[PDB]
């Protein structure tokens, strides 16, 4: 029923710490692998945070805020999933203390980590170094970096390659910031089975619907493309049309008068003299008819989403009636019109030989859901750069440098004030140590070496992963988005300030 | 112990009377008056309440939260709706005006366990008021920034201001720029306007204050522009629907010649299509309608690069069109005609932009006209903190709209409670008798606020409480010297402050409905003696 | 409380009376004489 | 997945001590009304089915079950109160709840209860030592020996169902307390008598001793069942042929032994017999049998008997005719029997009852009960019980003091002028308590209905403002020198009820956790 | 749908401390702490317990509390 006191307080806190607990084993590089279970059916075989915890109905609410800060956060930038959890988590925890054995007031320690948190937010931009949004070489080796700890990494350079070679491909300037929808415009198409390199980013779409009539063109060299909203077939009237006929031969008249209509509309397409006709809705048989001889091979049903994207690499922007389709409404700029079948299936292409489909191979209609996702968090860290050229030091290295310039500051505050904020800097280094665990080496003792080699000599010196030994990021490099390490600390201290904020727990609607 | 029975008075239900019911009320207006003791003050804590399918929502609202939590029985509700007033009248002090209510009740109870009639205890209480109320404007006064305090001192027991200074700013900031003068004069800040929205990302602090107007939809078709405008722009704001006519519901087209067939039938695409032609024929560059639009009727929008929104939410466009100077088209007409007028029902705004806060992607109508209005938009960890951002964003920013329309403000800290306090204590024995442990009562009740305001911090708050006591109780003595009541707790240091410094500002108009109104609840149920309760079906 | 779940509040006895859910017979007859009191004078309902 | 008690409720918090203490205000509004002259009564139907009527608040506090912890405390004290003292019974816990109410607002507004109950700690102190101070001891400074114990069984006996009655009982109650020795009063002694039926004021005071009719056999109805000066013989043990218990075995091979074994017997009863005869003896009494053949004999020889006479009864009977219980019929002296000025064998309330009435010479009384149903004459030996035991109390301690909210109002006044020259929070705490105190008068004004609140409040200036006995004048509802109007009760009750009140009091503001366990 | 594997015994419950048991343990005891936390000192409080048998209990002492009820966690 109900629950006031540190009663409340205490089950929140072990609730959120819980909440980390589980992840914790997958941040990392040699972080393993949540296979959940669904409900629906299938299951989930990925190591990405967030969608772990999407697949976890929790109870607790503390647990359920905690669970949805992974996805606030996977919704700024692709990537620090699971780290912000962890973060989060252990904010709360080492402020449990200091919270109720130090009988400090939820007031103050919240009062405290705001102010922790922007002190710590300057020490994040104070060790990021800029970088060249457009060197090739450095965004590879920037999208590489947050490739690593997931199975895409085999093909580590191949990834960014398709990373880049679609994040630029449907970006777009625009000023009077950058714009980067890959969502909308880069519409992804797993296809079980070849080989993972035997996957490339096709400069156009791909549908797999097939062609309207047998005898129609296969593959126009050049092709006229108009995309449309209405159907082709006989459209009815929006009103009572209702018709009454006792005149014989009338039936004939209006039956003939159905082939007539559909006639007209085929003219008005015919007109701007295309070779390929993509509707979203049907196509009558007659339709069909009349722009096979008309010259053009047709593709019936197709998604909105779909479409617009062949509006994108192919110009020819879409329209609805005919008797204003515009000659503007061309389709210049558009390769061939391939009609691939891909093993019992067929496919068409329209590539050029604004938004390209990356189409990936792997060896699995489930294998491929792990490289989507992974794709995923690459092609999303190449698009924080492209709007903020800001990285960070990797390997858990600024999560550490913020760790010392606040404990240190926090231990020359004096003041109960003195206490939450000094939790705040004790936490930050759970990273570095979740890391060294996770690596295998000794956390206090590799803790202690990188914590002093930071406290004076530079602070791009993180943890390596494979290795165990402490390494400087310089060296080996591996800095990650500089706005990854905002989010992170920004929501995982918020999170923190809201749980904190509560002292009394109840249920009923 | 408890009632029963019946044997004569054959009646079709429960009907407890006397000290049983008396009590009863007493009890249910206490416990739902409990709950929300703890979240009174800065020390004060909001809560998490789930329901059964295991969501919430962690709210300080004292109103929210006697609203989500589920009260059965009279005295119970009754506070709650006494809570729901203050909401819905003032805008913030709920958690307050039942506390009070509760200690009113409570304590004119007592007197009658000692055999003093409730009627002579309610006349006594009436004349506290009478007194109280006088006396709430000798600590008052107009307005002599006032503004950012107020706004400020309302976010204590809130989860907005571990960031005061910052809302406390962008609260006063926006409402301000929305004012306008009603009917013949007035000159109120719109108890509703600055469309308030949210989104998961970022800071708490990187909260943004639009300079214009946030209406929160896409760009129908992604085909037309997402940003417009960099000088000037002609936003149409309509009403009506651009979508393909239908005719008389009771309009049958009857056909007798196959030839009308085709003709009429295409018509209808064109009769709503001629009227999107009338429209972009303005110089309408941003579109508004609230009736949506048809997918044919857009690509003439789209063709012509004019950004064009569907189904707006009619409630925006109200002042969408007040803020852009332009028309809200309910239907093309002007004595016998058909046009959206080329640019005299249009509205000049500086720049319309679609912005991403992540996931999301709203429309912006920055900079107009005549505008003058804003819009914030909220930036939180998730939603269970956001929800509750503005929740106390709005129970704050209300307390700014009254503090303009009604230019008078009283120091808050448990100041005001303590002064009527002590005053009408020695203003009791004014009329002695019975009557004098009335008003006596009622003034004593008072300092449930400054006492609970301060408990909320765990220490010993008979500390303070027993401070400002004394203080008021001297300060009216000269009341000469330096007069100097206006003497609040600084719980956050656990000292007595003069508040009116220190910043700890709330307008009279609050405290000054706050308590007739409460008082209103307590005496209607000082009334109640027998409780008669049907059986139901 | 009433059996529809309405809350009432008054000193009118007629209206006391009236939604109190009387059940004996000559019980509710009382509720009647309150009932006219209210037709012709309109006060006293209590009283008579 | 693991667990730590088994599903078995615990609460605590600051509101757990404030659930405990309106807990106890429950069980203590309870008796509220059974206080004062005019004080209500109760009737409680427990779960028995016994139904019981009466105004001994420990009598109440007994039937109400009460489990809460807390609340049960409640019942604890009131039982002592009737031990120790035996009256005030009903007061201990209006009291004891009242502080425990008046302490709400420190424990509300967030203040420690170590203080708290530092401060009733000192009020209970001080308190009990003014009583001491006002203790008016006497013995003839105008007072009597009589007329103390009659004055003080009086007001006592006051608000109780046997009150209209009041001397005829109050002369009863005394004469009973003197009725043992005054060097070691026992009640033991005065055991008490209930007949069905009559007055409830038809009751009779023997002067000896009166018990049952447990004259179970044939052969009575001969034995005279009046004597003046008979030869009590308060024997110890059996009467009977074949003997009512124990045996062995008796083995002869010879026909003349079996009806000589016989013979035996008989003779070895009728010489036992006879050697109680030879006693001469008129009443032949003893806790075992008394067999057919045996009262049959002495109803012969005109010697009446009883046989199988209660425990507890052949000890009043001893020390009534002062015999001295004898176990064997051999070594029977004289000096054992004993001798009363009357006996008789009553039908009273259609019960035959034998009764040794008339004994200048004894240390134990007996009185019989009369009243129109169990509930009221057992409500009469409860109301007179509450009244022997203050007499006796009062023999002990000449030390008396005039309640009817006097005394209780009095140790108000010095407890909340000391309050002034504290400050501070022992200042509230000690001055609460004296207003706590203010229950007494309080609630047997509104128990009467005289005006609760003037009457208190009046009461308060002339009784600061001098008279140190000013309470209630029953009688024309106003103040008055309750001590003038001789309403006295012994100081030893007070004194008790404020050190044993005040006990539960902090026994329950000392609890902050409340484990209970289920099974 | 979920397997379940390595079981040969009966139907008991196994806490490895490999799955962070110390702590869960820690709490337990961190429980049982709070009681004693406020009963110790002059200025302790007491608690009531109510035995299993139903008979009342108060005291400040803390090895007659945990006596009196009806302890489970192990590890308490
Ligand atoms: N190559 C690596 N060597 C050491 N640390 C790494 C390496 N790769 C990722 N990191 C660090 O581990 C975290 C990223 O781990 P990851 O498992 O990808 O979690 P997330 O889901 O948050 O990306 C960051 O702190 C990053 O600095
Ligand atoms: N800065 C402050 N210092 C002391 N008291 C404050 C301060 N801020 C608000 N108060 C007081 O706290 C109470 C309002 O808090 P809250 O619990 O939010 O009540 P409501 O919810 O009814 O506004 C009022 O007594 C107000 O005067
Ligand atoms: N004759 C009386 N006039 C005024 N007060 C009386 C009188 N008789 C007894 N009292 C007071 O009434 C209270 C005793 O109440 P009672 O109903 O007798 O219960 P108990 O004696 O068991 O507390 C005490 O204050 C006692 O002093
Ligand atoms: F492992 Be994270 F989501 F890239
Ligand atoms: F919670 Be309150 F109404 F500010
Ligand atoms: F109660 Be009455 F009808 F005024
Ligand atoms: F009820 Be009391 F023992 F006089
Ligand atoms: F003094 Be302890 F509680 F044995
Ligand atoms: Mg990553
Ligand atoms: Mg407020
Ligand atoms: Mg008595």
């Amino acid at each position: 029923e109900r629950t006031t006191g540190r009663q409340a307080q205490i089950s929140n806190i072990t609730a959120a710490k819980a909440v980390a607990d589980v992840i914790r084993t997958c941040l990392g590089p040699k972080a393993m692998l949540k296979m959940l279970l669904d409900p629906m059916g299938g299951l989930v075989l990925t190591n990405d945070g967030h969608a772990i915890l999407r697949e976890i109905d929790v109870a607790h609410p503390a647990a359920k805020s905690m669970l949805e800060l992974s996805r606030t956060q996977d919704e700024e930038v692709g990537d620090g999933t699971t780290t912000v959890i962890i973060l989060a988590g252990e904010i709360l925890a080492q402020c449990a203390p200091y919270l109720i054995e130090k009988n400090i007031h939820p007031v103050i320690i919240i009062q405290a980590l705001k102010k922790a948190l922007t002190d710590a937010l300057e020490v994040i931009k104070q060790v990021s170094k800029p970088v060249d949004v457009e060197n090739d070489a450095a965004m590879k080796k920037l999208i590489q970096a947050s490739i690593g700890t997931k199975y895409v990494i085999h093909w580590s350079e191949k990834m960014c390659e398709l990373a880049l070679d679609a994040v630029k491909t449907v970006r777009k300037d625009l000023g009077q910031n950058f714009e980067i929808d890959i969502k909308r415009y880069v519409r992804v198409e797993k296809i079980p089975g070849g080989d993972v390199l035997d996957s490339r980013v096709l400069k156009g779409v791909l549908l797999n619907k097939d062609v309207v009539h047998p005898k129609m063109s296969r593959h126009i060299e050049n092709p006229r493309v108009v995309l449309l909203d209405c159907p082709l077939e006989y459209k009815k009237g929006e009103s009572q049309t209702n018709i009454e006929i006792e005149k014989e031969e009338d039936w004939n008249r209006i039956l003939q008068i159905e082939e007539e209509q559909v006639q007209l509309m085929c003219e008005q397409i015919l007109a701007v003299r295309p070779t390929l006709v993509i509707t979203e809705k049907g196509v009558s048989d007659l339709a069909q008819h009349y722009l096979l001889k008309g010259g053009c091979s047709v593709l019936r049903r197709v998604k909105k989403s779909d479409n617009n994207r062949i509006a994108r690499v192919t110009g020819a922007t879409i329209v609805n009636r005919v008797e204003d389709l515009k000659e503007s409404d061309v389709g210049t700029n558009c390769g061939l019109f391939k009609v691939e079948m891909i093993g019992d299936e067929y496919f068409s292409f329209l590539d050029n030989c604004k938004a390209c489909t990356i189409m990936l191979r792997g060896g699995s209609k489930d294998i491929l859901n792990e490289i989507d996702r992974n794709l995923q968090d690459a092609m999303a860290v190449a698009r924080n750069v492209m709007l903020s050229p800001s990285l960070s030091p990797g390997g858990g290295a600024t999560e550490m440098a913020v760790s010392v310039k606040l404990a240190e500051k926090a231990k020359q505050l004096e003041g109960i004030q003195q206490w939450p904020y000094q939790a705040v800097a004790d936490a930050m280094e759970c990273i570095p140590r979740t890391l060294i665990q996770n690596a295998g080496g000794d956390p206090i003792r590799l803790l202690s070496q990188l914590r002093a080699k930071h406290a004076q000599g530079n602070f791009t010196t993180g943890i390596d992963g494979d290795k165990g030994k402490i390494v400087d990021m310089v060296s080996y490099g591996i800095w990650e988005p500089e706005v990854i390490k905002q989010q992170s600390v920004k929501t995982a201290i918020e999170s923190a300030c809201l749980l904190l904020r509560v002292d009394d727990i109840v249920s009923g609607v | 112990f408890n009632n029963s029975r019946s044997d004569t008075l054959f009646l079709g239900g429960e009907k407890i009377s006397g000290d049983d019911i008396r009590n009863q009320n007493v009890l249910a207006t206490m416990a739902v008056a409990n709950v929300v003791k703890s979240s009174l003050g800065p020390v004060g804590l909001d809560k998490m309440l789930v329901d059964d399918i295991g969501d919430f929502t962690v709210t300080n609202d004292g109103a929210t939260i006697l609203s989500l939590l589920d009260v059965q029985h009279p005295a119970g509700k009754i506070l709650v709706e006494l809570a729901q007033q203050q909401d819905r009248e003032i805008g913030d002090g709920t958690t307050s005006v039942v506390i009070i209510a509760s200690e009113l009740l409570k304590r004119a109870n007592e007197l009658v366990k000692n055999k003093i009639h409730p009627t002579t205890i309610i006349t006594g209480f009436r004349v506290a008021l009478r007194e109280a109320i006088r006396f709430i404007n000798e600590v008052l006064s107009t307005s002599v920034e006032t503004l950012i305090n107020i706004a400020k001192t309302s976010m204590s027991s809130k989860i907005i201001g571990a960031d005061s200074d910052f809302f406390s700013n962008m609260v006063v900031d926006a409402l301000l720029a929305v004012k306008t003068q009603n009917s013949k004069g007035e000159i109120k800040y719109p108890v509703k306007a600055v469309n308030v929205l949210k989104a998961h990302g970022k800071s708490a602090t990187e909260s943004l204050l639009v300079p214009g107007y946030a209406l929160n939809c896409t760009v129908a078709s992604q085909a037309m522009p997402k940003r417009i405008a960099g000088g000037n722009v002609k936003i149409a704001c309509l009403d009506l629907n651009l979508q393909k006519a239908r005719m008389a519901m009771g309009v049958q087209i009857n056909i007798d010649d196959p030839e009308q067939l085709e003709q009429i039938r295409k018509r209808e695409a064109g009769i709503v299509l001629e009227r999107v032609k009338k429209i972009i024929d303005a110089g309408a560059q941003v579109v508004l309608t609230t009736k949506g639009i048809d997918d044919l009727c857009l690509k003439e929008f789209v063709e012509a690069k004019i950004m064009g929104v569907r189904r707006c939410k009619k409630e925006d466009l109200r002042r969408i069109a007040r803020a852009t100077g332009a028309t809200l088209v309910s239907s093309m007409s002007n004595l016998e005609g058909e046009e959206t007028f080329e640019s005299s029902y249009l509205g000049l705004c500086d720049e319309v932009v679609q912005a991403k806060f992540s996931d999301d992607e709203c429309i912006l109508i920055k900079g107009t006209s005549k505008h003058s209005s804003s819009s914030i938009i909220l930036r939180g960890a998730n939603d269970y903190s956001l929800d509750e951002m503005e929740r106390s964003l709005h129970d704050s920013l209300s307390v700014v709209k009254r503090t303009l329309e009604s230019g008078n403000v009283v120091p808050g800290g448990g100041c005001v409670e303590a002064a009527l306090n002590i005053y009408l204590d020695n203003f009791a024995t004014t009329v002695g008798s019975r009557e004098q442990l009335a008003i006596a009562e009622f003034a004593a009740a008072l300092l449930i606020i400054p006492k609970t305001l301060a408990v909320n911090a765990a220490k010993d708050s008979s500390e303070l409480v027993a401070k400002l006591r004394s203080y008021h109780a001297a300060s009216q003595m000269a009341k000469k010297r330096r007069s100097y009541r206006n003497y609040g707790l600084d719980l956050i240091r656990g000292k007595i402050v003069d508040e009116i410094h220190a910043g700890v500002l709330e307008p009279t108009i609050s405290k000054v409905k706050s308590l007739k109104s409460a008082l209103e609840a307590c005496v209607a149920i000082l009334r109640i003696d027998t409780m008669i309760t049907v059986d139901p079906e | 409380k009433t059996s529809r779940g309405e809350i009432i509040i008054s000193n009118d006895g007629h209206t006391i009376l009236k939604q109190m859910a009387i059940l004996h017979p000559v019980a509710r007859m009382l509720v009647e004489v309150s009932a006219a009191q209210d037709s012709e004078a309109g006060d006293g309902t209590t009283s008579v | 997945i693991v667990v730590l008690k088994e599903g078995t409720d615990a609460s605590q918090g600051k509101g757990q001590i404030i659930s405990n203490i309106n807990a106890c205000v429950a069980v203590q509004e309870a008796l509220k009304p059974t206080l004062g002259p005019l004080g209500s009564d109760i009737l409680i139907v427990t779960s028995n089915q016994k139904t019981t009527i009466s105004n001994d608040g420990a009598t109440i506090l007994k039937l109400l079950d009460v489990v809460h912890p807390a609340a049960k405390t409640l019942v604890d004290i009131s039982r002592a109160q009737d031990a120790e003292v035996g009256d005030g019974t009903t007061s201990v816990t209006i009291l004891a709840g009242e502080l425990m109410k008046e302490a709400k607002p420190f424990l509300e507004e967030g203040i420690s209860s170590h203080l708290i109950m530092k401060g009733y700690r000192k009020a209970v102190s001080l308190a009990v030592e003014k009583i001491n101070e006002l203790a008016v001891d006497i013995t003839s400074e105008k007072s009597s020996g009589r007329e103390l114990l009659e004055r003080c069984a009086r007001t006592a006996m006051s608000s109780k169902l046997i009150h209209n009655n009041a001397d005829f009982f109050v002369k009863m109650c005394v004469d009973a307390v003197l009725s043992l020795d005054r060097n070691d009063l026992d009640d033991k002694l005065i055991g008490i008598k209930k007949i069905p039926g009559g007055a409830m004021e038809e009751s009779l005071f023997i002067n000896g001793v009166a018990f049952k009719k447990t004259f179970s056999y044939a052969g009575f109805e001969q034995q005279p069942k009046k004597f003046n000066n008979p030869k009590i013989l308060s024997l110890n043990v059996e009467l009977e042929l074949k003997a009512e218990k124990d045996n062995a075995e008796v083995r002869v091979e010879h026909v003349e032994d079996y009806q000589a074994i016989v013979d035996a017997e008989w003779q070895l009863i009728f010489e036992k017999l006879r050697q109680v005869e030879e006693t001469g003896a008129n009443i032949v009494l003893s806790k075992l049998p008394i067999g057919d053949l045996a009262t049959q004999f002495f109803a012969d020889r005109n010697i009446f008997c009883a046989g199988r006479v209660s425990a507890d009864d052949m000890n009043r009977v001893i020390q009534a005719v002062g015999g001295s219980i004898q176990s064997t019929t051999s070594d029977i002296k004289p000096e054992h029997l004993g001798t009363c000025a009357l006996f008789e064998e009553m039908q009273i309330g259609s019960e035959r009852y034998n009764l040794f009435q008339g004994c200048p010479q004894a240390k134990t009384c007996t009185l019989l009960l009369r009243g129109g149903a169990e509930q009221v004459i057992a409500e009469v030996e409860r109301s007179l019980h509450d009244a022997i035991m203050i007499v006796k109390r009062a023999l002990q301690n000449k030390l008396i003091v005039a309640g009817g909210g006097a005394t209780e109002m009095e140790v108000s006044k010095c407890l909340r002028d000391y309050s002034k020259t504290i400050a501070g929070k022992q200042q509230m705490i000690i001055n609460a308590f004296a207003k706590a105190l203010e229950v007494i008068p309080r609630q047997l004004c509104e128990n009467a209905g005289f005006d609760a609140i003037e009457i208190l409040n009046k009461l308060r200036l002339a009784h600061s403002k001098g008279e140190k006995w000013y309470g209630v004048v029953f009688e024309t509802e106003n103040i008055g020198d309750n001590f003038a109007k001789f309403v006295w009760e012994p100081a030893l009750v007070k004194i008790n009820a404020l050190n044993s009140a005040t006990e539960a009091t902090n026994l329950i503001l000392s609890v902050d956790e409340t484990i209970t366990n289920k099974g | 749908q979920n397997p379940n594997a390595g079981l040969f015994k009966q139907g008991y419950n196994s806490y490895s401390n490999a799955d962070g048991q110390i702590i869960k343990s820690i709490a337990a005891i961190r429980e049982l702490h709070q009681m004693c936390l406020t009963s110790m000192g002059p200025c302790g409080r007491n608690k009531i317990i109510v035995n299993h048998l139903g008979k009342i209990i108060i005291t400040n002492d803390a090895a007659t509390m945990l006596r009196e009820l009806d302890i489970v966690h192990p590890a308490v």
